RNA sequence: AAAGGAAUUGACGGAAGGGCACCACCAGGAGUGGAGCCUGCGGCUUAAUUUGACUCAACACGGGAAACCUCACCCGGCCCGGACACGGACAGGAUUGACAGAUUGAUAGCUCUUUCUCGAUUCCGUGGGUGGUGGUGCAUGGCCGUUCUUAGUUGGUGGAGCGAUUUGUCUGGUUAAUUCCGAUAACGAACGAGACUCUGGCAUGCUAACUAGUUACGCGACCGGUCGGCGUAACUUCUUAGAGGGACAAGUGGCGUUCAGCCACCCGAGAUUGAGCAAUAACAGGUCUGUGAUGCCCUUAGAUGUCCGGGGCUGCACGCGCGCUACACUGACUGGCUCAGCGUGUGCCUACCCUACGCCGGCAGGCGCGGGUAACCCGUUGAACCCCAUUCGUGAUGGGGAUCGGGGAUUGCAAUUAUUCCCCAUGAACGAGGAAUUCCCAGUAAGUGCGGGUCAUAAGCUUGCGUUGAUUAAGUCCCUGCCCUUUGUACA
């Protein structure tokens, strides 16, 4: 879907920020809970993570109208290349 | 004048930890006034059993009891930290105010 | 019948129609979120910049 | 602030969603149940599993991932949650672990009867008094029916089905 | 679509303003004490919350 | 490619005999059925009057009391939330947003006219998918109802039989009960019943306490007394709630194969308190409309996804059922008086709360300072019926308050097809209901109110709480179902 690049790189920078991703099934929330500042919609995160899923870059669970997203190592090198990084910087799950 | 307030859903763990706390405070002999038994609040939700409403209309009755107690003591208010370190048994939770 | 879809209309190389060669060929939009190159379209009884949705006259 | 009743209800909903989510992720781990113990230095969440080596992932990746997702989803603060794995003594006396084991045997595929008799034989060899396993559904052909596999004795009514009988 | 008429209806004070907190249904809810589950999802997790038949 | 013989278990009968149950009658009570009204269902109309259910085991049932959402359903329109891969496109720009004006029901760049912003996320066809409260509960799970809460069900060693299988589990007595006694080729057991958990009934004996009370005081107020009127030290009777105790057919008389037990009566708080739980195993029972439980089929962009708007489920020559209100003098209407108890109370998601007291109105209400996350404030919960005096005088009357007009307030984005409330007006059958039938055995039926649910507004329904509180039975198989034994089969 046709979003700004800034909200998309804030979404991908959130996933590189902590390593995991949870959304709240929300079609109609105006703002994300963590991402109210940087102005991200929740539909942006959910369809951005489905575009990650449909190539196989994230592992998904859905429980109690909450999403869970677990990043593959294909996503680790992909977020080392799409987000532009020094090669010694690791996600917080590996520290 | 520090009052420790205990709350649980079962009576036996709460009775053991209230007995242990008054034994630890009667071994050091502060002024402790005894456990004051506040009345139990039953949360009852009476739902229907059947998921589509076809049968002979039998009804289902759930409940949960909340047992609410307290102990009140007069002491220095930093002596009081050393009694609430033995009370960490699950169920019962401790709220302290002065 | 049927309701038709909207296709993006194609004016061809209007990028030199923002200038006249030094001297611009259309008038400027006053803005703080826009500016430094942002002009208003001069229609026959109105004047139009896109982002502020501003009409003049 | 908030009531005593609404506090007890909302903590019960926390137990319900935590056990449901941990069942829905952790099929492979031997997940049987969770244990909360809350002290205000650190709030401690203890998972019951029979095989810890699939709980950790790669050098403990998924247990720190689990700490991170419980910190993110329930609104937990930065650094009040850490996550442990307790070893359960008997797999054959927990119905959730054996229910997952029969589920994994039948989902990876087997005869249904030799699966159920391996489960009944292991439960009666582990030291229980009794067992009952019903696998029902489209067993043989396209018409569904009940198939019951029992051994030993079982108590069925009264108050002692609440502490002598484990079900799943 | 337009973001001035799409989902412009008030989702305060409605039967569509509340739903089950587990299974996304709005019918036959249990609103008391902040459960907000429908009755079926009460009866699955009933002993897991602590509501016990006695 | 079996037709047939003998024998066992089961199902079934338009056979014989026992047993149980107020989902049976008998003793009887309140009723129902006839009457207006709320509400569900059958039809009838609609563009739609969505839908599942049709004997208990459908019809106040989907916790379904829908004004929008709900919401499926109709009329018209926006929307990708078609995720990825192959190819077309493309920085001479893939393309997102958009003012005025035609359009529309619309302040939908919806589209067309018109021509600015944005800059590789994005657009074009393929494949594959996604979404469904769309079907089929006759592909299914989970769960629930029902046979059935009736008292049934099964191993081990032993007997009988070549064998399927049988006895154990029965002629009888007894039990609420395959509960027991007794008879006895059976002896010992397991599940169900019972035990068990929760509640009710007792305690001057324990533990006891400014969020609970008693009482001896000290003072204030009123003509020894009254004070819920203001504050102190001893106690745990009243409140709260734990730990143990307690009732066991134990004591007595009688009946009784002197055995199970049954009946009667003292001492006693109490001599069947009530609910949860619930076996073998089955039905083509209901539910794909609780489900991101689902298998397949379906539709998938002039959608059965998804949103916004008017409409619908509420319609009525008409049935059937749950209910409410009454047909009055034990009453009605007006004043006074005095008493409860289960419980609810400021919310991740999210606007939605219990209300004291003072001022203004005849009401719903308006306005402000307060208290409360609860044994603290509403709250001594000053509840209704019942009680004590006034009037009415058997009349369709002052019972009945159905239908029907104008007005005021509250909720809400919005009350028309009146949501609710109050003021005034209007006075319909109905005078105690026929064949059939429903429910019930002690704090019971019934009379009467108060909390919870659903809820922005809220109960003629349901779920509980108490209050006033009886007649009648202490049994039978006549009726209605059901189980069991013997018996017949060409039925499995
Ligand atoms: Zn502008
Ligand atoms: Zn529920």
């Amino acid at each position: 879907m046709l979003m700004p690049k800034k909200n998309r790189i804030a979404i991908y920078e959130l996933l590189f920020k902590e390593g995991v991703m949870v959304a709240k099934k929300d079609v109609h929330m105006p703002k994300h809970p963590e991402l109210a500042d940087k102005n991200v919609p929740n539909l942006h995160v959910m369809k951005a993570m489905q575009s990650l899923k449909s190539r196989g870059y994230v592992k998904e669970q859905f429980a109690w109208r909450h999403f869970y997203w677990y990043l593959t190592n294909e996503g680790i090198q992909y977020l080392r290349d799409y987000l532009h990084l020094p090669p010694e910087i690791v996600p917080a799950t590996l520290r | 004048r520090i009052r420790i307030t205990l709350t649980s859903r079962n009576v036996k763990s709460l009775e053991k930890v209230c007995a242990d706390l008054i034994r630890g405070a009667k071994e050091k002999n502060l002024k402790v006034k005894g456990p004051v038994r506040m009345p139990t609040k039953t949360l009852r939700i009476t739902t229907r059993k059947t998921p589509c409403g076809e049968g002979s209309k039998t009804w289902d009755r759930f409940q949960m009891r909340i047992h609410k107690r307290l102990i009140d003591l007069h002491s220095p208010s930093e002596i009081v930290k050393q009694i609430t370190s033995i009370s960490i048994e699950p169920g019962v939770e401790v709220e302290v105010t002065i | 019948p049927k309701k038709n879809k909207h296709k993006r209309k194609k004016v061809k190389l209007a990028v030199l129609k923002y200038y006249k060669v030094i001297s611009r060929l259309r008038r400027e939009c006053p803005s703080d979120e826009c500016g430094a190159g942002v002009f208003m379209a001069s229609h026959f009884d109105r004047h139009y910049c896109g982002k502020c949705c501003l009409t003049y006259c | 602030q908030i009531s005593k009743k609404r506090k007890f209800v909302a903590d019960g909903i926390f137990k319900a969603e935590l056990n449901e989510f941990l069942t829905r992720e952790l099929a492979e781990d031997g997940y049987s149940g969770v244990e909360v113990r809350v002290t205000p230095t650190r709030t401690e969440i203890i998972i019951l599993a029979t095989r810890t080596q699939n709980v950790l992932g790669e050098k403990g990746r998924r247990i720190r991932e689990l700490t991170a997702v419980v910190q993110k989803r329930f609104g937990f603060p930065e650094g009040s949650v850490e996550l442990y794995a307790e070893k359960v003594a008997t797999r054959g006396l927990c119905a959730i672990a054996q229910a997952e084991s029969l589920r994994y045997k039948l989902l990876g595929g087997l005869a249904v009867r030799r699966a159920c008799y391996g489960v009944l034989r292991f439960i009666m060899e582990s030291g229980a008094k009794g067992c009952e396993v019903v696998v029902s559904g489209k067993l043989r052909g396209q018409r569904a029916k009940s198939m019951k596999f029992v051994d030993g004795l079982m108590i069925h009514s009264g108050d002692p089905v609440n502490y002598y009988v484990d079900t799943a | 679509g337009h973001q001035q008429l799409y989902w412009s209806h008030p989702r305060k004070f409605g039967q569509g303003s509340r739903s089950c907190r587990v299974c996304s249904n709005r019918h036959g809810l249990i609103r008391k004490y902040g459960l907000n589950m429908c009755r079926q999802c009460f009866r699955q997790y009933a002993k897991d919350i602590g509501f016990i038949k006695l």
